[PDB]
């Protein structure tokens, strides 16, 4: 009936290293992807807009892509404060429905594995 | 900065109703759009619906079409999801969110409906179902 | 002559207009939220610049506000 | 790398470029034709001016032609 | 299940006065209207495009218009050589086809009537 | 300017098969969409279809989908109609005619289709069925 959007329910990174996070769908390059932060207990934060851009004050860190059947969110040399989850979101013209992913949460490791 | 603020906690009977409110401190309230967006206990963020106030034209998500009912009253810049038929599932923290890209600006309108992100987000409102 | 008039779209009494007119251009966003619409009144047809549309009328209310058709 | 270039949008490799890029603008018919898009390689992703977007990537035909999804 | 479009199939107009040609359609006004000229045993010629766009030869007595539920050629100072078949036209993009209407036949009299 | 020739007229017997032919000469065939547009005797214009080459993209009025097949080849800039299960009202003049609203343009191209006015015409192809 309506689009759907596919994400992986979490994430591991070492700290300083690069996370990224994945939401596919049918040629998801078609669509226009945002992404949201939320922390626990609070409300949920833009950190993408229309798959690339940042909103202003969001760290340069934070970036997207999207092309074919996968957007991808990438945090850069990630910070302690980036663990969070993270939604992606699409208006679907075609059933007149916003459509959130699923979330990732982003865990953020206390040690490198070597 | 535009703010949203909602309404208080709710406590509601199955098959009652709730209506839960959402008032817009700032210039302008009938330009932008508002949804409404759920969040059951330990899960993902759900869009119920929006309102376009500058076209009158809600749009619903299909799982609650039928059961409920976003308003917006331009005297009073607030706007209201009402959902009835509760069962305990819809036990959530529900927030208003303001569509980023306004419908109009500088003397013109854009002249088609597509929600953009969601820049301007409500403190929530829990609402519990229980007996 | 009475007009539709943005952004409120809705009509006013212009008592010392002539014709109401509709000027449409694409911005960014064109794509998603159709063209730009400007609705208003005047004495006569209003000149536009390349890539704008205006179109003139001359009864009350004639430039309604036209919606993109969702496929 | 390889990339797709328009107006063919056929892959060709630019052995000199290390990225792809799609660059997508609106023109005055964008609401009925949707966004004029550009793709082609570069040695580094190029700049554009307000109102243009651009994407780069880094990995071979990763800019493949976007169409519009017709509801 | 496809958008239609109704022309009157004929109209009589005394020569040099204005003859109207309308074409209604549910809110055809969200449409872009073409129009073209046909004369018996020719091919068609386009007069207007994009709702009051005169194509680069075509003379200003021809213009168009469109609004709510009708759209409106009209042939100012008509003359004999003007005598032809008219089509209006559009693209319907929810049933992805091209509409044309039936055609309005215009004839121009030989005398005015007073 | 771009001229559209077509080839000649046609006699067919009811249940066969009839194909078309339309010749473009000059400005970019790739880019430039072509309609096939018929016109029964004495009556009104109707599209058949079209293609628009650089996609490789053909649209059909649902009265004849599944019974044609409209076809350009890029090498020759020539597009083809192929009209199936001929019946008496098929009896018509077929017209090609281009769109004139080009799908690529300075390196750039158009990312969703929309048929545009028709600019130019070819002379037309009289197709008569008859036993
Ligand atoms: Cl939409
Ligand atoms: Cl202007
Ligand atoms: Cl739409
Ligand atoms: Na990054
Ligand atoms: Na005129």
């Amino acid at each position: 009936s309506s689009y759907e959007l596919t994400q992986p329910p979490s994430v591991s990174v070492a700290p300083g290293r690069t996370a990224t996070i994945t939401c596919e769908g049918d040629n998801i390059g078609q669509q226009i992807v945002h992404w949201y932060q939320q922390k626990p207990g609070q409300a949920p934060v833009a950190v993408i807009s229309s798959d690339s851009d940042r909103p202003s004050g969001i760290p340069e860190r934070f970036s997207g892509s999207n092309s074919g059947n996968t957007a991808t969110l990438t945090i850069s040399r990630v910070e302690a404060g980036d663990e969070a989850d993270y939604y992606c979101q699409v208006w679907d013209s075609g059933s007149d429905h916003v459509v959130f992913g699923g979330g990732t949460k982003v865990t953020v490791l206390e040690n490198l594995y070597f | 900065q535009v703010q949203l603020v909602q309404s208080g906690a709710e406590v509601k009977k199955p098959g009652s109703s709730v209506k839960v409110s959402c008032k817009a401190s700032g210039g302008t309230f009938s330009s932008y759009a508002i949804s409404w967006v759920r969040q059951a206990p330990g899960q993902g963020l759900e869009w119920m619906g929006g309102i376009i106030p500058i076209f009158g034209t809600a749009n619903y998500a299909q799982k609650f079409q039928g059961r409920v009912t976003i308003t917006a009253d331009e005297s009073t810049s607030t706007a209201y999801m009402e959902l009835r038929s509760l069962r305990s599932d819809d036990t959530a923290v529900y927030y208003c969110a303001r569509d980023n890209l306004g419908y109009c600006s500088g003397g013109s309108c854009y002249s088609d409906y597509y929600y953009y992100y969601m820049d301007v987000w409500g403190q929530g409102t829990l609402v519990t179902v229980s007996s | 002559i009475r007009c539709f008039i943005t952004p409120d779209i809705t009509s006013k009494d212009c008592p010392n207009g002539h014709v109401c007119y509709t000027k449409t251009w694409c911005d960014a966003f064109c794509s998603i939220r159709g063209k730009r619409v400007d609705l208003g009144c005047a004495a006569t047809c209003p000149t536009v610049k390349t890539g704008v549309d205006i179109q003139c009328c001359s009864t009350d209310n004639c430039n309604p506000f036209p919606t993109r058709k969702r496929p």
